[PDB]
RNA sequence: AAACUGCGGACGGCUCAUUAUAACAGUAAUAGUUUCUUUGGUUACAAGGAUAGCUUUGUGAAUGAUAAAGAUAAUACUUGAGACAAUUCAUUCAAGUGAGUUAGGAUGCCACGACAAUUGUAGACAAGUAACCAAUGAGAAUUUCUGAUCUAUCAAUCAGUUGGUAGUAUCGAGGACUACCAAGAUUAUAACGGAUAACGAGGAAUUGGGGUUCGACAUCGGAGAGGGAGCUUUACAGAUGGCUACCACUUCUAAGGAAGGCAGCAGGCGCGUAAAUUACCCACUUUCGAAUUGAAGAGGUAGUGACGACACAU
RNA sequence: AUUACUUUGAAUAAAAUAAGGUGUUUAAAGCAAAACAUUAUGUUAAUGAAUAUUCAAGCAUGGGACAAUGC
């Protein structure tokens, strides 16, 4: 929890320290991870100061190797006129992940909405996630 | 102070004595900015007065009318030092406008400015109590 | 001036980004001025807006606050014994947020780690571990 | 004639003068091909200041 | 562009001033205010084209900076003033007291009204918050902040407001049995019933209105504008009465 | 590939098998600003420096006369006719001749 | 009149070199920032110095050139009262909104701290000012999702690069920057690179349907002022009909030195197949200003005009 | 359980396109005007096209046959 050179502490943060959890807004229940857990992170949208605004979108969980941040891409049908036929596509986006999400791993579908830039790339947080089939590989987040 | 063979003043901040093609603007008063931001870099002619300095107008110097070749108060705190004691000039005598010894227009001054500012602003603080008091029915019975 | 915008940086994919126009005033930066520990000294910088920053070059003492009693008291600063981020602020006891400073407890009579922006407000406040 | 409008601000009436063949304003006046019935605008200012003030 | 802009081209002028293409180049960019650009008429508009006392902008300028006009129960000598929703404008010279409501051509038009009935004004709340000191105030759409108000005056309600008082008159709640002039996009200028509003908890707040004539047409919560209780209007509707022919 | 999700065969098919037009690929490919002598000009302006016979094709005989023209852009030199009958008397050296194609397209 | 002071020249006008997910179009966020003008509202019968126009003496060929001395004003620059607000930190109580240790209140020190020490005698009533809330803002600026032409004689690419923590800087998020740690990020669904005689869109030409080609140019968005770079002023400029330096040009010269940036309107050279008057007026539209009055090569009028379009002689 | 598909909307700059009206002598045009009160009066608070759209995305909703993704 303190593994770092500067005190890890929560953005909200009180006596009774505490531990702080709001919850997002159009009906995400928080996990429970998050409620007795005691990991630190100022970006948890459940824990912190990340709001959830409009955008909200899903996808399929692809990269789980770096830290709190993981990688979904989407897959959907572009249209081309001419020929009146469909052609795949897909679009990588980075998401941050907090730890309140243990089990997470690669393959497994997940609802992210938008929150501030976190990052140069990150804009996305995830909300929740459903697990898939195996793969030989079980890499967590 | 003076100018150059080429009359050119003698930059003061620049203590050296010689034409000074420098960033020329009021800052050195020897040139005026043109447009926003405009500081004609320019030469001009070091402090130090010396061999080529054609007008000599003021080291350590003072009238002399140079040498080349090498109205009244109007203000009234201050006309005072110095209405009736005021100096005037001449058919037409022009006295100037008088300010600040009660600046005798002082009725207008009384009739606006303090008691017409203040007469408001006593007022005004008297809506602001009585508004925040008609205030106290704001939760005695909606709660 | 330094510049704070992402067209000089590469893509996502590590592609070199092309460039289109010249830089602009509104991702301006600025030079940081390590507020080192000496006597006090502050510049007033014009941001923009005409919003006044101070810019805390020297400083020496901090209104330092204690949660435990409730109190704040100012007091002088004495040295910067550790910096989270670069040791090398510590040599040179450059006072930013986040620096463990050590203070004599004379007014608390009645260790340290500073929570504000010397560089942006214009003064030390901390607190008591 | 055609349309009059009243207007106290300007002391002034606006009047499209139909014509079937120094407090006035004429100006504003087409006629059709080859002559005959020409319209127009007709302004008036009645009080002479207003021609004295009044006027682009 | 550096800044803020000052002109205003023709074309890109809001469509419906009804602006001729050829008229001009450019367009009367109306002063800020109390009125969004393309929610307000800007005052020479008014008078040029709506009223036609003057013929051009020579003759505004003469009559604005005249002392003869009244926004609201103030007095305005800005040629390009923002002359929005039911505000009122009154003329004592000529005595007549109009006032700009919509109507079904998603236009502006000028309501006569009586001496008695323009010395109020209905206004919509658009936000409630609670200042400093734990003073509560609100936000009309006109941008006023209205001091201490009632307490059950909420986000979206409708108020009537005094010209010479300023005090606040009646309220009116905003439910399902209510009367909502139309502010908005195709149902702009549209009289009508709140007969049901359903909620998405993402982007916006859909409401049903209901027509006299039995027609239902839906909207946005922002395009809503009460303007009685109990299928009643508070105030003269315009010449076709808020209703659309088909 | 008529499949509902297969146009990009359906694209790529297309973009590749256009290149094998050759009136297309002409006007696309980098070639009408080096080797036309006229580049997208309608006309060109240029000087005389040889006057020419050409001898006609096998079904006919005779000689059509030309000239030697080198432009003013380019600096290349080119073969015009002369259009109409004795019109080569008209012509000298050293004088600016327009240059306009023929009827077919280059 | 002139000068100081305030406001403006950051709008308008021109051009299309740069630019290939960059920009732009629709869309969504700003609970991640936000001024200027304008609007609603809230918060000692009077002090102090100097300064221009003004006078006088001058220089230099000269620029919209500049020197000394003698004074004289403020709604220019300051002190000061008539008595809170807003900023940082630490602690704590807590109701709208989809959603906030959130608006807001309470405690303790820190910085800042006013409602001109103001103006008409006539159009008590105006007028003016300093901060702070809300509007104007659907605005500006960043940002989310989707969408672009040809090329594989371009198949692997990136090292601040991908992520984390602390800080720094900014109006503000953010590797934007710095220190430490991890090895990550993109790619056959075409990454990376190359070409463009590539500014993007609304749209234009032609079309039975499907489509093909075009769009510098009315309007909207972007970028630039010979080429880069660096800055001042102010609310907004990395301004160039503002400044500094270098690179490249042009002009005046008393030979000592000095300014200039027509991708503004006319006009000239050159270039080419290829393209108009060195005219008049702010009266229409609108903008700027201390404001009904001045200015505007914006705008209108006039001249050239077999680019085109409409009716119509012999 | 989502997506895709399809139907209704919401929202959506103008100019331009199609288009409604209107005798610029007709037409291109312009959004002006006039049947008329034989006109100051009223028609008149006159007309301003609903102007329809607009592809690829985005929001909501009615339907589940044809398709897609794992349990």
């Amino acid at each position: 929890e303190q593994t770092e050179r500067a005190y890890q502490k929560q953005v909200f943060h009180h006596h009774s320290v505490k531990r702080y959890h709001k919850q997002i807004g159009m009906g995400f229940v928080t996990p429970a991870e998050a409620i007795k857990g005691t990991y630190i992170d100022k970006k948890c949208p459940f824990t912190s100061d990340v709001s959830i605004r409009g955008r909200t979108l899903s996808g399929i969980v692809k990269s789980c190797h770096m830290k709190r941040t993981i990688i979904v891409r989407r897959d959907y049908f572009h249209y081309v006129s001419k020929y009146q036929r469909y052609e795949k596509r897909h679009k990588n986006i980075a998401v941050h992940c907090s730890p309140a999400f243990r089990q997470l791993k690669e393959g497994d579908h997940v609802v992210i909405g938008q929150c501030r830039p976190l990052s140069k790339t990150v804009r996305f947080n995830v909300l929740k996630f459903t697990s898939r089939g195996t793969g030989d590989k079980k890499q967590f987040a | 102070g003076g100018c150059d063979k080429d009359g050119f003043p003698m930059m003061t901040g620049v203590a050296t004595n010689n034409r000074v093609r420098l960033l020329l603007d009021g800052r050195n008063g020897c040139y005026k900015p043109l447009r926003n931001g405009e500081r004609r870099r320019k030469t001009v002619r070091g402090a130090i007065v010396a061999g080529d300095i054609s007008v000599l107008n003021t080291i350590v110097v003072k009238k002399g009318e140079g040498e080349i070749e090498g109205a009244g108060p109007k203000r009234a705190s201050h006309i005072r030092k110095l209405k009736k004691f005021v100096i005037r000039r001449e058919k037409r005598s022009k006295a100037p406008k008088i300010q600040r010894l009660v600046t005798p227009r002082r009725l207008q001054h009384k009739a606006q400015k303090l008691e017409a500012k203040k007469l408001h602003k006593i007022a005004m603080l008297k809506e602001a109590k009585r508004y925040a008091a008609i205030l106290n029915r704001y939760k005695v019975l909606k709660a | 001036g330094i510049t704070r915008d992402s067209r000089h940086k590469r893509r996502a994919t590590g592609g070199k980004k092309n460039s289109m126009q010249k830089k602009k005033k509104n991702t301006m930066g600025r030079q940081p001025a390590n507020t080192r520990l000496g006597a006090i000294r502050v510049h007033d910088v014009r941001c923009r807006y005409g919003i006044i920053k101070r810019r805390a070059l020297r400083l020496e003492n901090g209104n330092f606050s204690w949660a435990s009693q409730s109190i704040t008291k100012g007091t002088k600063i004495l040295n910067v014994v550790y910096n989270a981020s670069d040791n090398d602020f510590v040599r040179t006891n450059t006072l930013v947020k986040g620096a463990i400073i050590e203070i004599d407890p004379a007014p608390f009579l009645w260790l340290a780690c500073i929570s504000s922006r010397p560089g942006q407000t214009g003064s030390v406040e901390g607190y008591i571990l | 004639t055609r349309n009059l409008i009243v207007n106290p601000l300007l002391c002034r009436k606006q009047v499209v003068v139909d014509i079937y063949h120094q407090t006035i304003v004429l100006n504003g006046f087409v006629t059709k091909y080859g002559g005959g019935k020409t319209s127009g605008f007709a302004l008036i200012y009645d009080t002479l200041s207003a021609l004295k003030k009044f006027v682009p | 562009a550096r800044g803020p802009r000052h002109h205003l081209k023709r074309l890109n002028a809001p469509h419906h001033w009804m602006l001729s293409k050829l008229g001009g180049t450019f367009a009367p960019k109306p002063s800020h205010g109390p009125h969004g650009m393309k929610e307000c008429l800007p005052l020479i508009l008014i008078l040029r084209n709506r009223l036609n006392y003057a013929l051009n902008g020579r003759e505004v300028t003469m009559i604005v900076k005249n002392r003869t006009i009244k926004i609201d129960g103030k007095i305005r000598t800005d040629t390009r003033y923002p002359v929005g929703f039911m505000d009122v404008l009154s003329i004592p010279r000529t005595k007549e007291n109009f006032r700009l409501m919509y109507n079904t051509k998603r236009r502006f038009c000028l309501v006569p009204l009586t001496a008695e009935q323009a010395k109020f004004k209905l206004c919509k709340i658009e936000k409630r918050v609670l200042g400093t000191g734990a003073i509560p105030y609100i936000v009309t759409h006109d941008g006023r902040t209205i001091r201490y108000p009632h307490p059950e005056l909420q986000a979206n309600d409708t108020i009537k407001l005094n010209l010479e008082t300023g005090k606040i008159v009646d309220f009116v709640k905003f439910d399902i049995g209510n009367t909502a002039m139309m502010i908005g996009g195709n149902g702009m200028g549209r009289v009508g019933v709140i007969v049901k509003r359903e909620v998405h908890p993402g982007s916006f707040e859909i409401v049903h209105i209901k027509d006299a004539k039995g027609n239902t047409f839906t909207t946005r919560l922002n395009n809503v504008f009460v303007i009685g209780k109990g299928t009643e209007t508070l105030v003269n509707l315009p010449l076709d009465k808020g209703i659309k022919k088909p | 590939a008529r499949g509902l999700h297969a146009a990009r065969k359906m694209l790529a098919q297309r973009r590749a098998n256009k290149w094998a037009d050759k009136e297309w690929k002409k006007g696309k490919l980098v070639t009408r600003y080096k080797c036309n002598p006229l580049g997208t000009a309608s006309h060109a302006k240029g000087l005389v420096q040889e006057k020419l016979g050409i001898e006609t094709k096998q079904p006919n005989s005779g000689i059509r006369k030309c000239v030697r023209v080198r432009l003013l852009k380019n600096g290349k030199k080119i073969t015009a006719f002369v259009p109409r009958d004795g019109s080569l008397n008209y012509v000298n050296e050293n004088d600016e001749v327009l240059i306009s194609g023929f009827g077919r397209r280059g």
